[PDB]
């Protein structure tokens, strides 16, 4: 919660985890595939995370080790997503983060990218992206037509596809 | 008998948009900007001289 | 007409600040590995990018994208070990 | 005037080679026509051209490294 | 959504006698409910404020001999004297609200129009453009405030969802 | 090792360098008509202590009480988006507290200095 | 020479005697007056008229209130 | 802590044995407010608290006021006495 | 990599030392010039804990208008000052020797609440334990701190930054009001 | 560890340079204004004349009058120059390129600010003459006096952005700069920045003063040659913060269809052509920044004490506590507060 300053010193701990814990898959993925993803995980795991953080919440200070049950549900079914993403649009997930990549990992920067994510996923993995707590006669920003703010240098492997997807009619 | 502020043909708010705009400062700049476009005086003294009359001493 | 007496200190000084801008971002990119700078830097964005320097191992940025991540991965694991600040 | 097209005009029908040494004797760039030479050695030009001011028409092109 | 109070409240916590109307009225609902005593009330200490200052100088003048003080203090006792009457005018309309003072005659306007919005539609008392956690923040300020009136003035204006009651 | 802090370091190296420089090369040859103040070509004996005007000395005074409200200023910049509509009229009554006091320093001329170069107001009375 | 009316004896011609002699008082009061009056008079007419006002941000993990319903999936 | 309480401590024995001019003892008042400043930072960050810094972004601008107030408090006393002396006041 | 330790213990030692030179210098302003750099090492120790934003509220505030005044007093006012001579301060040293220990050893005392004294003093040294600092990812936006300073003087404070408003008057009237000489 | 010595030798290089050649560029165009050549004798077209300058510069020698502490009279150089020379850190040449990248570049290069003005103050006492004295007072009395106005400009542009970071300003330009709705602020920010560095429009010390050379009329050599060079980095430093608060900092326009026309990909060429870009708007900026201050300097006389102080705290102050009134105002009354 507070940062470490004036000296601070890593250190790491090789040991295990116990026996009486099942074995667990980790995610893998880093910041710009993760913020990719982000919406998709969010969409397909709202009632693991729902239930994880409202365990976590009935047992006070328990915390840690009495919901964790629960954590290796969330992380799983996250997993999920990601395999399932990979396997259906990986050529155009990756033009997605590594559109992230630069611009300072802004979603501001990548609207070309992300509107061919977005239609992939919604096709084959038929998740949709939406914003909750946006009241009906609100745009959603990543909706709009014109916005006020555009990026600096619009990259050019989703220029390139975007325009091949006009082309081809699929958008 | 100098004319008290009622008696004026300017308005307030022309007198002083003078005053915060600052006009007559902006043309006395724009003199010394078209002076900045124009054709130096100066002489190359050994390489160049000045005026002689013959009277000259 | 216009004097170019007057603007050659002027055009070393728009040369020299823009090689200096110029060789300054080629330096970033070359200390970052071909992409660019992260202007602003959140708590939460200086957390994941020591995550991500956990994840793919030594790299700073390599941004890397697996389904499932390796067996140091479990283990790599740091604290940070603040001192008395007396 | 001032102009870079009057410098860059003067280079060209000078000379580059006698334009390297006018740069180092002067920071002008002229071009004379040679009306004669000095006793001590001093070769003096004037200038025909339309765009030059008052007491800019002749001029000395000296010997010496060192000239007076 | 912005209409949870999201605290424990006393619940019809009677400061005198009578019941309560309000923990804090909003400072619109004060304005609406005040009696012809209370602009009486106010009407009285714009008139005390200059009637004053002419008196104490009748007891001993300024200068040895009485005259009457000029306008520029009389238009500033006026001022000062309308200050003084809205702050007692509000003090008193509000300890109404409070229920330590007779509102007979108040509470049935509420009755009355804690029923019309019912009937409209609406929120009991009022949407605000502020979040929940601003509302209660600001009313945490704004409660009982009208104790404290001689130091300061301080007023209610946030519609804020918690005002000592039930439903 | 971040490259804000060689700069800090980097600075004073190159200053105390150029004045290493000058205190190396140039001679040092001093006497005594050579030190001492310059005044116009003339010397003079100073006087101990002189007296100011009190704008002078007010200036600095009233700076530090408008300087701290300026640094006051300065969380509430910051934080503008949470505090909506609230933290605004809190900060709204601040500064109008604050122009209040300006007011009357303005309406005081304190920071003025008066002339007492007076055109001789009073005319010809005689006799 | 110009003397002071006073705010007193005429509003509109003192009004009038600050905009032409002291213009820097009269517009600083000008522009500092313009804020607070139009935040009162002219939002309610923007809320009606031009657009409604935002829905407001989340700040931590929207927590909904419920009791932990059971779950399928993801057992080992 | 070890800071705050040196600061403090010096700085107020310094005030105290003051003898030799005026001006020490207002700089020995403003090193002691540092140092309580210090004092109250530490246990802001210790305590992962603003509250404290609260505390403290407070008694900065009353630290500033008070310097304000008692330099012109000693304008007044040097308006009649055209020096001050070297003993106290 | 160790050389990097003992920073916060070498500002402690170096503000000492710096009051030293604050209370025993034989012009005035050279020893408020002492008193600068002491802002420039309290602003390093805050900078050394953790605290970046109030070290450069320190050189804006304190060394930038109170120092600035202090200065510009010392210039065109007259203050008399006696040199630090041994003679008429070593009737000092021995009340100055026992309020050091004293104060400084008291100083050292509340931070702790055994009822036996001197287990009152071992716990102001018993520090060099190091806290383990954990990351948690529950918050999604860059709340600095002075963002919460601003939210907190703002909305549960308000009223503290109000009456503070009516001080900052204060200290514009005040000053004014002894140096008008009105009419 | 070899990439950040040679960025920061880089700066540093470009840095110094072109302080330098602000002066000889200075006399160029203030000649040509009086309509005579500025310096030509010096290299093949007048250039390096500021290294004749300096080398001389460094060859006279240093006297230091029986009046002055020594110390203080050869430290106040050195604080000058370095204060006058910490600030150009935080200035980006493009986005994130700057010598340290904090979260809070304001309240830095507004704290450094705070601290020049002590090499002026300080000055004065060294060589302790009552005619010295008096003169620092009134130097020191305007230069705070301005930058309290300056400080309040500053505020008034991170009410848009909340956030102290610089090149978060600069992103948030791009939709619009803030001099074109803030068109009195340009006005007043360039008269306080002309005020803040003592320029001769504002100027009373060098001049008008019972010195005859300013404050630091008593000084040859390396307590010289320190504050020539603190003067016209304070210059182009408070020419640098115009450049991002208040103008584009690197921005002059969307420059996507150019690239989407010339590159294929990310490469080198890319990134150095992008930085000559950004670099060449900011610099341009700057370079028109600094011929406004020449040309100010050309065509005015100068100001009373009283003049001065009349002019910051009786006229410009409560236009500017209206400013603060009306533009929090404007921000409340569309439903527009700016997010961290
Ligand atoms: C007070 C008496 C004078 C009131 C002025 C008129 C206000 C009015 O009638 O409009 C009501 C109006 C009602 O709106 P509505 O349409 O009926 O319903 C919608 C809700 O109000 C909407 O509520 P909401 O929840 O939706 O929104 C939150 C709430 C947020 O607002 C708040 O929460 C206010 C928080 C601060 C309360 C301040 C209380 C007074 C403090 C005095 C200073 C304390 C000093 C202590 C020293 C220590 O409302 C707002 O967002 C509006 C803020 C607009 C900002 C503009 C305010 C301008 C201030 C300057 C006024 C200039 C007047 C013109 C010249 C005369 O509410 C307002 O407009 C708020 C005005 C706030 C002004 C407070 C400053 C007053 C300073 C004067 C104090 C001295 C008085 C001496 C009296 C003597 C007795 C002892
Ligand atoms: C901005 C945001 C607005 C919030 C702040 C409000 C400030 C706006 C004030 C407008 C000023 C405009 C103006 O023309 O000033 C010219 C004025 C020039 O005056 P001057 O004649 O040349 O003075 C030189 C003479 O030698 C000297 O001639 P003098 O000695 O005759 O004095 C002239 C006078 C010049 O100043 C003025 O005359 C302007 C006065 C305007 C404010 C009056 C507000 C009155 C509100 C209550 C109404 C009560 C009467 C109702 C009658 C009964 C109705 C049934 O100076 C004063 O006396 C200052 C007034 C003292 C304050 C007294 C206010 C009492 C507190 C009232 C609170 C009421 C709370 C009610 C509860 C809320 C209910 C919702 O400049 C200023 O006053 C400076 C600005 C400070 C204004 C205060
Ligand atoms: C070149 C290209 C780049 C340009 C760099 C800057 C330009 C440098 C050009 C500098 C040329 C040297 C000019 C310096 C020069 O002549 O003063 C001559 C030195 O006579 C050499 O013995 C001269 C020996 C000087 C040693 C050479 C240093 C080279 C410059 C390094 C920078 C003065 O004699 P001097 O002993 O009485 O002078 C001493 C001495 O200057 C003081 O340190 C003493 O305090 C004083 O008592 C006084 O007596
Ligand atoms: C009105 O007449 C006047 C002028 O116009 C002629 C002036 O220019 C001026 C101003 C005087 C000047 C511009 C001349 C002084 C110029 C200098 C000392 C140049 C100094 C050069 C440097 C500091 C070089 C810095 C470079 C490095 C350190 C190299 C980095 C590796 C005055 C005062 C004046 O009265
Ligand atoms: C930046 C690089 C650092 C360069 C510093 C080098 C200092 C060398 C200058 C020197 O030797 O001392 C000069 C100093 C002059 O002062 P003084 O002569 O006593 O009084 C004159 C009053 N008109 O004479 C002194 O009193 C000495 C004061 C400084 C103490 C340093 C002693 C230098 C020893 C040389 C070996
Ligand atoms: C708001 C805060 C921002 C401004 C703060 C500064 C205000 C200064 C007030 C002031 O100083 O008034 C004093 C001045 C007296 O003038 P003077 O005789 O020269 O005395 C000087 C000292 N001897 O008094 C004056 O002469 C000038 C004061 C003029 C007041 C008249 C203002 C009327 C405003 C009407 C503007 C309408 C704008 C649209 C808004 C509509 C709202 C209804
Ligand atoms: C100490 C001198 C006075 C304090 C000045 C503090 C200036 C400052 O704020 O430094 C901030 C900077 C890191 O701050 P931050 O914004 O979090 O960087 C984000 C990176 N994305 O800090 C840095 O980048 C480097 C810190 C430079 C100052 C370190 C000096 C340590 C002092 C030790 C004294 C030893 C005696
Ligand atoms: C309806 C909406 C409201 C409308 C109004 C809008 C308000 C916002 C406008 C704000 C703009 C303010 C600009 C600064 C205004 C300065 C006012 C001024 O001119 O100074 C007046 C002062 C004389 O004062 P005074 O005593 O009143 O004179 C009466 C004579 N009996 O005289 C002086 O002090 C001397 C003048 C000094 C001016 C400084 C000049 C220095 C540099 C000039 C910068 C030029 C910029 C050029 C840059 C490049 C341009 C391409
Ligand atoms: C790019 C920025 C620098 C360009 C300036 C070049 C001018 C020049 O190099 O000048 C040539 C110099 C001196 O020439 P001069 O005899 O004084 O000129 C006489 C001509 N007149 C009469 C018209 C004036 O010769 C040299 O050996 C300089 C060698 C060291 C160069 C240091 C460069 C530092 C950067």
């Amino acid at each position: 919660p507070r940062e470490a300053a004036a000296h601070w010193v890593p250190f790491e701990d090789k040991a295990n985890m116990p026996d009486n814990v099942p074995d667990v898959v980790e995610v893998g993925a880093t910041s710009a595939p993760l913020l990719s993803a982000s919406y998709f995980i969010g969409a397909k795991c709202k009632p693991y995370n729902d239930d994880f953080m409202l365990c976590r919440e009935e047992s006070q200070g328990s915390g840690a080790i009495d919901c964790l049950k629960e954590g290796r549900r969330v992380t799983r079914c996250a997993v999920s997503v990601i395999e399932d993403i990979n396997k259906s649009c990986l050529d155009e997930f990756r033009l997605h983060w590594q559109c992230l990549e630069q611009n300072n990992h802004q979603l501001s920067g990548c609207r070309k990218a992300e509107a061919l994510l977005n239609k992939c996923v919604f096709t084959k993995l038929n998740l949709e992206k939406k914003i909750p707590g946006l009241r009906p006669d609100e745009e959603p920003v990543f909706l709009k037509k014109d916005p006020w703010i555009k990026p600096a240098v619009d990259d050019f492997k989703s220029v390139r596809a975007y325009a091949e997807a006009k082309k081809n009619g699929t958008l | 008998r100098p004319a008290t502020w009622e008696e004026s043909e300017e308005g307030a708010l022309s007198k002083a948009t003078k005053y915060f705009l600052l006009a007559e400062m902006f043309r006395g700049l724009y003199v010394v900007l078209e002076q900045f476009f124009r054709a130096p005086y100066t002489i190359y003294y050994p390489f160049e001289k000045g005026p002689v009359s013959p009277r000259f001493r | 007409a216009i004097p170019f007496e007057a603007l050659l200190p002027y055009g070393i000084i728009f040369g020299l600040l823009t090689a200096g801008g110029g060789a300054m971002q080629v330096l970033h990119v070359y200390r970052n590995g071909g992409v660019r700078d992260r202007f602003a830097i959140d708590q939460w964005d200086s957390q994941m990018m020591e995550r991500d320097l956990r994840l793919n191992g030594g790299q700073g940025r390599k941004q890397v994208d697996q389904a499932t991540a390796p067996e140091a991965f479990k283990h790599n694991h740091v604290w940070k070990s603040e001192r008395p600040l007396i | 005037s001032s102009s870079l097209y009057r410098v860059l005009r003067n280079a060209w029908e000078v000379g580059p080679r006698s334009y390297w040494k006018q740069l180092n004797s002067i920071g002008d760039t002229k071009s004379g026509r040679l009306v004669g030479t000095d006793i001590y050695g001093n070769k003096f030009y004037e200038t025909d051209h339309q765009d030059e001011i008052h007491l800019r028409t002749r001029y000395v092109e000296y010997k010496e490294k060192d000239y007076d | 959504s912005s209409s949870t109070p999201l605290v424990k409240t006393s619940v019809n916590y009677s400061y005198g006698d009578y019941p309560l109307i309000d923990a804090d009225p909003h400072f619109k609902r004060v304005v609406g409910y005040m009696r012809p005593s209370d602009y009486g009330v106010i009407g009285l200490a714009t008139a005390a404020l200059p009637a004053g200052i002419c008196f104490a100088e009748w007891l001993d003048p300024v200068k040895g001999k009485f005259a009457r003080p000029s306008v520029k203090f009389l238009r500033v006792a006026t001022m000062l004297g309308f200050a003084v009457g809205f702050g007692a005018a509000y003090a008193r309309s509000s300890l109404r609200f409070f229920g330590v003072t007779e509102n007979a005659r108040e509470y049935k306007k509420d009755e009355a129009q804690m029923a019309a919005r019912k009937a409209a539609g609406l929120e009991p008392y009022g949407t605000s453009s502020l979040t929940p956690e601003l509302q209660e923040i600001a009313a945490k300020n704004s409660a009982h405030s009208i104790a404290g009136l001689f130091i300061f003035p301080w007023f209610n204006f946030v519609n804020h969802p918690y005002h000592g009651r039930e439903q | 090792m971040n490259t804000f802090i060689i700069f800090i370091i980097l600075i004073p190296i190159v200053g105390f360098a150029l004045l290493a420089v000058n205190i190396l090369l140039a001679v040092y040859k001093p006497y005594n008509e050579k030190l001492g103040a310059f005044e116009c070509g003339l010397t003079s004996f100073n006087q101990t202590r002189l007296a100011f005007n009190a704008a002078f000395i007010l200036v600095a005074i009233l700076f530090l009480p408008f300087d701290l409200e300026i640094s006051t200023l300065l969380p509430y910049v910051m934080s503008i988006y949470l505090v909506s509509n609230y933290g605004f009229t809190i900060v709204l009554l601040f500064l109008l507290i604050l122009i209040i006091g300006f007011v009357y320093e303005i309406n005081t001329n304190a920071l003025k200095i008066n002339k007492h170069n007076k055109p001789n107001t009073d005319s010809l009375i005689y006799k | 020479i110009n003397a002071n009316p006073g705010f007193w004896n005429g509003p509109f011609r003192y009004l009038r005697w600050s905009a032409h002699n002291r213009p820097h008082l009269f517009f600083a009061f000008a522009i500092g007056i313009a804020g607070p009056v139009a935040a009162l008079t002219l939002t309610p007419l923007r809320r009606k008229y031009l657009y409604p006002d935002h829905s407001p941000l989340p700040q931590s993990y929207p927590l909904p209130q419920r009791a932990r319903e059971g779950l399928t999936g993801f057992d080992d | 802590m070890f800071i705050g309480t040196i600061i403090l401590v010096l700085s107020f024995l310094g005030f105290v044995f003051n003898r030799r001019n005026i001006i020490l003892a207002f700089i020995c008042l403003e090193t002691m407010l540092l140092g309580i400043n210090l004092i109250l930072l530490r246990n802001s960050v210790l305590f992962d608290d603003i509250s404290g810094s609260l505390f403290a972004i407070v008694i900065i601008i009353l630290a500033g006021v008070e310097s304000a107030i008692g330099l012109s408090l000693l304008v007044s006393y040097y308006r009649l006495r055209g020096v001050i002396n070297s003993y106290g006041i | 990599m160790y050389l990097t330790y003992y920073f916060i213990e070498i500002t402690i030692f170096l503000a000492i030392l710096c009051t030293i030179f604050i209370i025993s210098a034989k012009n005035p302003m050279v020893s408020i010039l002492y008193m600068i750099a002491l802002f420039v090492i309290a602003a390093m120790y805050l900078y050394l804990i953790g605290l970046g934003i109030f070290s450069l509220l320190y050189i804006m505030i304190y060394i930038g208008a109170i120092a600035v005044l202090f200065l510009f007093i010392i210039t065109l006012l007259d203050i008399n000052s006696t040199e630090l001579s041994v003679k008429s301060n070593i009737r000092d040293l021995p009340l100055v020797l026992i309020s050091l220990i004293v104060l400084t050893i008291s100083g050292l005392m509340i931070y702790s609440n055994d009822s036996i004294l001197i287990n009152k003093l071992l716990e102001a040294f018993g520090n060099d334990y190091n806290t383990i600092i954990t990351q948690d990812w529950f918050n999604i936006e860059n709340t600095t701190l002075l963002t919460t300073i601003g939210n907190v003087l703002l909305t549960n404070n308000a009223f503290i930054l109000l009456v503070l408003a009516i001080v900052l008057l204060l200290g514009i009237i005040g000053p004014i009001s002894i140096t008008m000489k009105h009419k | 560890m070899i990439i950040n010595i040679v960025e920061i030798l880089i700066f540093l290089v470009c840095v110094l340079f072109s302080v330098a050649y602000l002066t000889v560029a200075e006399r160029k165009t203030l000649a040509y204004m009086q309509r005579r050549l500025g310096p030509n004798f010096v290299g093949y077209y007048g250039l390096l004349q500021a290294f004749a300058d300096a080398v001389k510069l460094l060859l006279k020698e240093i006297v230091l009058p029986k009046e002055s502490n020594y110390i203080i009279l050869v430290i106040s150089p050195l604080i000058t120059l370095i204060t006058a020379l910490i600030g150009w850190v935080v200035i980006p040449l493009g986005p994130g390129i700057t010598l340290g990248e904090l979260n809070l570049g304001i309240l830095f290069s507004l704290a450094i600010g705070s601290l020049g003005v002590f090499g002026s103050l300080l000055s004065g006492w060294s060589s302790n003459s009552k005619y010295s004295l008096l003169g620092s007072i009134r130097s020191t009395a305007q230069l705070i006096s301005y930058e309290l106005i300056l400080t309040s400009i500053f505020i008034i542009i991170i009410m848009f952005v909340s956030s102290l970071n610089i090149t978060t300003i600069i992103e948030t330009q791009r939709v619009v700069w803030y001099c074109i709705p803030l068109l009195p602020l340009l006005l007043i920010f360039f008269i306080a920045s002309v005020a803040e560095t003592a320029r001769p429009p504002f100027d009373l010390t060098e001049s008008e003063s019972e010195l005859v050379a300013g404050y630091f009329t008593e000084y040859s050599g390396s307590p010289f040659v320190f504050f020539f060079l603190a003067e016209y980095s304070n210059i182009i430093l408070i020419s640098a913060f115009n450049g991002y608060l208040l103008l584009g900092g690197y921005l002059s326009f969307n420059y996507s269809y150019l690239f989407n026309i010339l590159f294929n990909d990310y490469s080198y060429v890319s990134f150095l052509f992008e930085g000559l870009i950004n670099s060449s708007a900011y610099a341009i900026k700057l370079v028109f920044l600094m011929f406004s201050f020449i040309w100010v300097r050309a065509a005015f006389p100068r100001f009373t004490y009283d003049n001065l102080i009349n002019f910051c705290w009786i006229i410009l102050l409560p236009l500017l506590f209206g400013i603060f009134l009306i533009i929090p105002s404007t921000l409340y009354i569309f439903d527009s507060f700016p997010t961290l």
